[PDB]
């Protein structure tokens, strides 16, 4: 440790003054800032991660909605499945396909989905 | 100093309150700020967003570090004869139809990403 510069000094090269929404990257060697709007163009970028979990199920789509309602607040039914929060739930035979976002909250309620279909 | 852009600036104390996470050896955080002079100041709270660097080669290597066999193809990585990792321009898709490996792959990708 202790291999940094001034703790209030950083190196930023994008998009400078004017208001900017940015990100800070600090390594064991260097502290640097990029502007978020500019950042998508760099080797570093905002990434949406879709993670799909296929869950064995013995009940019907109507029953899934019912079980989801038991735990959930916001359950919305859609033409091609169910959507809880930002989680896409679709029943496919005797398995449910769970696809959900990178986002912290989206995993948590999605976890609740998984237990609903599980047992 | 503003030849390329700016370079060395002063970080405001507000950044110390930001949600820092560390990718690999780097530490990352998101913030909303106003830039005035040599001073960088936060005016808001960085939205909660995964940032990182997606390399198919690096992810594969790290997966193998978990003692998992990975196959390299155009579509991405096939781990343990079932995990699907697919790369999109602004994101990544992981397929859970693996037998008890999903958690491992989720760990690997998050080693190259961070919730900020």
């Amino acid at each position: 440790g202790h291999m940094l510069a001034k703790d209030n000094e950083a190196k930023i090269f994008t998009g400078v003054e004017g208001e900017f929404e940015g990100i800070i990257i600090g390594t064991e060697d260097d502290i640097r800032i990029y502007k978020r709007d500019e950042l998508i163009e760099s080797k570093y970028k905002e990434m949406c991660i879709y993670e799909r979990q296929r869950i064995p199920y013995n009940s019907t789509a109507v029953l899934l909605k019912q079980v989801l309602v038991d735990g959930f607040e916001e359950l919305v039914e859609v033409e091609s499945g169910f959507m809880v929060g930002n989680v896409h739930i679709v029943l496919s035979g005797q398995e449910v396909v769970l696809e959900w976002k990178s986002s912290y909250t989206d995993d948590v309620l999605a976890i609740s989905i998984s237990k609903m279909i599980s047992d | 100093m503003s030849d390329v852009s700016m370079g060395m600036v002063k970080l405001d104390k507000g950044f110390d309150a930001l949600n820092y996470r560390a990718i690999g050896t780097d530490s990352v955080a998101s913030f909303r700020g106003v830039r005035d002079g040599d001073m960088v100041r936060c005016i808001g709270e960085g939205p909660r967003m995964v940032i990182g660097h997606a390399d198919i080669n690096e992810m594969r290597r790290m997966i193998v570090e978990g003692s998992m066999r990975v196959e390299q193809e155009e579509n991405g990585l096939l781990v343990e004869d079932c995990v699907w990792i697919r790369v999109s321009g602004d994101g990544v898709t992981i397929d859970g139809r693996d037998s008890g490996v999903f958690y491992a792959v989720r760990d690997v990708v998050y080693r190259s990403s961070a919730f900020i």
